[PDB]
């Protein structure tokens, strides 16, 4: 009860009289809803996963996904997962957000290099072949393929660049075959100062498991910035309005009530913001409405008591609520704080400061006692 | 006098959000310190006036 | 690859200043009565960009002004014309088979975007003329040889563009702004009735109109010219290609910060750099 | 950190690795707040 | 030219969004003062 | 941090493992201003 959270506020078991500030109320949400696109055709993964050849690094392969439902479960499938490890997103979480553009690459690495393949790597292969940007927020998923890439008398198909006069920045292909120059002497073909930068790995099955071959699949999806069209399999319900509810829009989550817009979405945007930077109106992926996100009521509760040893009755005052919503609440069992003071229409009182709860409001007037706010205090009389 | 102003941490920090509710105790009690301030600058706003 | 034999003209490269245009939305996000301050590739204030023109003259003389430019940050071009000569653009490094490029031509009821490894002519253009003497079409055999390893193609905006008429001057302000993030290409436009002669002065938000998720590289880019065999200018008798008169700016961008004025209202009003 | 919405960091991350960012945006979050309290406080010495 | 008046609700945001709503909205709030500016008139 | 300069730091390490220590410099540094302004205000209201 208020008396008892007062008497925690003060780490005390006497209360003095005065109004105290002991917690903060908050509407809480009813149902929760998730509104997702009508895609329903799955991301072919295992056509990239069922490449009977894959590319060198130095002109790995790359291919786009989108404008379908992708279902990670299908990498636990794939039997080996050498090293299946997610930057920036769970891989237990990848199921349910949803991401705009995500692009899949692949290729064969050294057994050892596996490692050299993460943000700001040092080695040849890490500035030379294939570099990954600081700010990966992808996944991958690295296993060898010893049985699949390896022959007795050598695998020459395979190449890495070696010579070159700069390092590469992320993301970058080079598949040109100039030969390299060291110092200033023209070259003209194979010779002092001039190598050809291309070598191969070579790989035998004979070889060690860390000179193995290793097929790696890099999935780097972009994070949310708003055209988003490549989505987890969660099912979407209905929509509901004028309720406070938990919403996961295309992959937002929060907690507000929904409303209709009257600001006009241009057709290119998807989501507002706020001045202080906060979402507040999000369009509706399936029936293309815009609608404002507002939050849930809040605010401080102020116990008022005359003092435990006067008295054990108490007044709470909602900070900044109209009584309308308070009882609302209460009546529709929502507010954060369970110990709802009884009101029995003559103990509600609506007071600039928020709602006084608890405390009849006279017509006479004597020098106050309890400050509340905005020219209105509380006292204990007969 | 000037304006009086009453901030809550956990809504500001951690608002909604039962985790970070969580991680916000670790750091003791870095926000009945910041209530009890404005409080007391609010108070003594009235006082002011 | 089939050129007609013309007596080529150097190109004039007139130089004039840029004045307050070339501001677009950087993102997505729906802003409204807010001055948000952003650093993006925008276009400086009062800066100076380089004025071609491609007209055919009387004499039997067409000027045909298609040179090479520069890329890098960004470019904005802003184009004005009657018979719509200028059909579209070119983007690429050594403008070869060797390495993929990219292609934009207007079809004049779609447009069209191909990125493959096009082998280009030494001064490729879109050959467009009558057939049966009754209809007007154009053909794309002018520009590429042979299209291989195609890796995107794309063919949508069914719409006419200029459709208002000509009131001021062809009410043909077409802008738009290309940026070469490294894996993107993004397009924006706007179409503005005519104030004025040329190149007015005001303030026009570029709202983005089409997102290309390439992530091929571009140095260069190139401008494409319309080639109509004859039958555009009444009393004239010589039987050979006319191109109408034809007018573009070209901007080079910048990394500057910006601070845009969204209105109460969703456009984008006004615009502040923070370095003039 | 990752992103400056915690929902996002939750909703992205397994929690023994949302601990990270989010301890740093109570961190970041807690010294603006303690700022605030002090020029507060100092502004209402004026004040008074 | 300048509360809280009675901010509880924000008005479904018919026009955009305020300040203050946008501060409230986050465990910013502003206590009304004990004397209302009819008082101070009464004690001038 | 390894070191008080930025440029040893900014040299001798990759950028992504050397943010850590940058963040922890920036950290000491902005301590150390908004100290040094804190004091800076308190000495102003007792000069005023
Ligand atoms: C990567 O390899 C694939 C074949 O494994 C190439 O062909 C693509 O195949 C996928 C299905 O596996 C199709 O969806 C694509 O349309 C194909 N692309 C084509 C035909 O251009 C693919 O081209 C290779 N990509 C690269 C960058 O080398
Ligand atoms: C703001 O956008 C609205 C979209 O309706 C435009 O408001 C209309 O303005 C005209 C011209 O004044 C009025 O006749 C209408 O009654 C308005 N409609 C409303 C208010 O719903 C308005 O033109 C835009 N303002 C600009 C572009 O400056
Ligand atoms: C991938 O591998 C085998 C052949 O190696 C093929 O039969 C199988 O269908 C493929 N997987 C999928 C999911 O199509
Ligand atoms: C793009 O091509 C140019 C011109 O050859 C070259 O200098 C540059 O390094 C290339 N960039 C990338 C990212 O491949
Ligand atoms: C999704 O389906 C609904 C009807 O179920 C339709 O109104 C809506 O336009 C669809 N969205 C698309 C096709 O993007
Ligand atoms: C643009 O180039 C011309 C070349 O003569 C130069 O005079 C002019 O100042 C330039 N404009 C700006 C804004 O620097
Ligand atoms: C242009 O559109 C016509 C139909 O209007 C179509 O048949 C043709 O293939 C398109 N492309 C051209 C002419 O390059
Ligand atoms: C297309 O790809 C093939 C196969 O790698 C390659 O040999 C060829 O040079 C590329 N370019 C063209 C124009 O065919
Ligand atoms: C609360 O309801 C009363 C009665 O209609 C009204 O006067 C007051 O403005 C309302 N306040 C809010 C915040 O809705």
């Amino acid at each position: 009860d208020p008396l008892s959270e007062t008497k925690c506020t003060l780490k005390s078991f006497t209360v003095e009289k005065g109004i105290y500030q002991t917690s903060n109320f908050r509407v809480q949400p009813t149902e929760s809803i998730v509104r997702f696109p009508n895609v329903t055709n799955l991301c072919p993964f295992h056509e990239v996963f069922n490449a009977t050849t894959f590319a060198s690094v130095y002109a790995w392969n790359r291919t786009r996904i989108s404008n379908c439902v992708a279902d990670y479960s299908v990498l636990y499938n794939f039997a080996p997962f050498f090293a299946f490890k997610c930057y920036g997103v769970s891989p237990t979480k990848l199921n349910d957000l949803c991401f705009t553009n995500v692009y899949a690459d692949s290729f064969v690495i050294k057994g050892n290099e596996v490692s050299q393949i993460a943000p700001g790597q040092t080695g040849n292969i890490a500035d030379y072949n294939y570099k990954l940007p600081d700010d990966f927020t992808g996944c991958v998923i690295a296993w060898n393929s010893n049985k699949l890439d390896s022959k007795h008398s050598g695998n020459y198909d395979y190449w890495y660049r070696s010579l070159r006069k700069s390092k590469l920045k992320p993301f970058e292909r080079d598949i040109s075959t100039e030969i390299y120059q060291a110092g200033n002497k023209p070259c003209k073909g194979k010779g002092p100062n001039c190598y050809f930068p291309l070598q191969s790995y070579g790989f035998r099955p004979t070889y060690g498991v860390g000179h193995q071959p290793y097929r790696v699949v890099v999935l780097s999806f972009e994070l949310l910035h708003a055209p988003a069209t490549v989505c987890g399999p969660k099912k979407s319900t209905n929509l509901v309005k004028n309720k406070c509810v938990n919403f996961n829009f295309n992959g937002l989550t929060g907690t507000g009530v929904l409303t209709k817009s009257n600001k006009k979405f241009l057709p290119f945007q998807q989501f507002g913001r706020d001045i202080v930077d906060t979402t507040d109106a999000v369009r509706d992926p399936q029936t293309l409405e815009i609608l404002d996100i507002t939050p849930c009521s809040f605010g401080g509760v102020s116990v008022i008591t005359p003092g435990t040893n006067t008295s054990n009755q108490v007044a709470v005052l909602y900070q900044g609520v109209n009584c309308t919503e308070v009882s609302v609440a209460i009546h529709a069992d929502q507010l954060t704080p369970t110990w709802r003071v009884y009101s029995t229409g003559s103990n509600v009182f609506q007071t600039r400061a928020g709602c006084l709860i608890g405390a009849e409001y006279v017509n006479n007037s004597y020098e106050c006692d309890i400050p509340i706010g905005a020219g209105i205090c509380a006292s204990y009389q007969t | 006098s000037m304006t009086k102003t009453s901030v809550d941490c956990t809504m500001y920090i951690c608002g909604d959000s039962t985790e970070c509710s969580n991680l916000l105790l670790q750091y003791g009690s870095f926000c009945t310190q910041l209530k009890r301030a404005l409080t007391g600058i609010a108070v003594e706003q009235d006082k002011n006036t | 690859c089939v050129m007609p034999l013309f007596n080529l003209i150097t190109t004039t490269q007139s130089y004039t200043n840029s004045f307050t245009r070339g501001v677009y939305y950087p993102d997505k996000v729906f802003r409204s009565s807010v001055l948000h301050l952003t650093q993006d590739l925008f276009l400086p204030f009062f800066s100076n960009v380089t004025w071609f023109h491609a007209i055919s003259g009387t004499n039997g003389t067409k000027r045909f002004d298609n040179p090479v430019l520069p890329f890098n940050d960004g470019v904005y071009f802003a184009s004005t014309e009657k018979s719509n000569i200028i059909r579209g653009w070119i983007f690429g490094t050594t403008l070869d088979s060797k390495t993929q490029s990219l292609l934009i031509v207007n079809n004049a009821t779609n447009v069209f975007i191909k990125v493959c490894e096009f082998q280009f002519c030494n001064d490729p253009f879109l050959d467009v003329y009558h057939k049966n003497n009754k209809s007007w079409m154009e053909s794309e055999s002018g520009v590429y040889s042979s299209a291989n390893n195609c890796t995107f193609e794309y063919v949508s905006q069914p719409f006419l563009m200029d459709l208002e008429g000509k009131q001021g001057n062809f009410k043909n302000l077409r802008e738009f702004v290309f940026k070469n993030i490294d894996g993107y290409f993004k397009i924006y436009s706007k179409h503005t009735p005519i104030i004025g002669r040329d190149f007015p002065q005001g303030f026009s938000a570029l709202e983005p109109l089409v997102d290309l998720p390439i992530g091929i590289n571009i140095t260069r880019f190139q401008t494409l010219l319309a080639l109509n065999r004859s039958y555009l200018t009444p009393g004239d008798s010589s039987s050979g290609w006319t191109a109408g008169a034809a007018d573009y700016y070209v901007g080079y961008l910048q990394p500057r910060t910006f601070l845009l004025k969204y209105n109460e209202n969703g456009t984008i009003t006004d615009a502040v750099d923070c370095a003039l | 950190a990752i992103s400056s919405v915690l929902n996002d960091i939750l909703s992205r991350l397994d929690p023994p690795e949302a601990e990270v960012q989010i301890d740093r945006l109570i961190t970041g979050r807690l010294q603006s707040l303690q700022t605030y309290v002090t020029q507060q406080l100092i502004r209402a010495a004026e004040i008074r | 030219t300048l509360f809280i008046k009675q901010y509880g609700d924000c008005l479904g945001d018919i026009a955009a969004r305020d300040l203050i709503c946008a501060q409230k909205f986050n465990g910013l709030t502003v206590l009304p003062p004990l004397l209302t500016d009819e008082m101070i008139a009464q004690y001038t």
